[PDB]
């Protein structure tokens, strides 16, 4: 998702294309017309390049970090992959 | 920043015709001629029907006359 949504007004705007896309996405996720039956999932390797208005409560607000495992995690994975 | 964008222009393909003005006129002329021929045939057929109806009465009259004459002659003969 970091390839589309980036901080508004920082880059050259992809020739005025990226800003419009970000605005459209923000308007659709939460706007005047209310939705209650959607779930959006995003995945990225560069979390620091994402817009700050898209990571607020009422928007993509549950942020999680997946890191290296410890001995128990490695044991669980090895049990998974040799069953 | 060599990110270009474009806009589009449209053109309309010629409408369905430019073959409907040479065979068309000939078709219309032939249709008119056929209509005139049909009218003439109508008139002639009506006249023929009238003439056949006229013939019928003379046919019936001659049949009746001959039958009556034959019966009368037979009656007098015997």
């Amino acid at each position: 998702i970091d390839a589309i949504c980036k901080q508004r007004g920082s880059m050259a705007g992809s020739t005025g294309v990226h800003d419009t896309v970000v605005n459209q996405l923000l308007s659709k996720i939460d706007g005047v017309e209310q939705l209650n039956n959607i779930l959006v999932i995003g995945m990225t390797n560069r979390p620091d390049l994402i817009d700050e208005a898209l990571l607020r409560p009422g928007r993509l607000e549950v942020k999680m970090e997946i890191g290296l495992p410890d001995e128990k995690g490695r044991l669980q994975i090895l049990h998974i992959h040799t069953a | 920043d060599m990110r270009n964008e474009l806009e589009e222009m449209q053109r309309r393909a010629d409408q369905l015709a430019d073959e409907s003005l040479e065979s068309t006129r000939r078709m219309l002329q032939l249709v008119e001629e056929s209509k005139d021929a049909g009218i003439r045939t109508l008139v002639m057929l009506d006249e023929q029907g009238e003439q056949l109806e006229r013939i019928e009465e003379g046919m019936d009259q001659i049949n009746k006359d001959m039958k009556e004459a034959e019966k009368n002659l037979t009656d007098l003969g015997k």
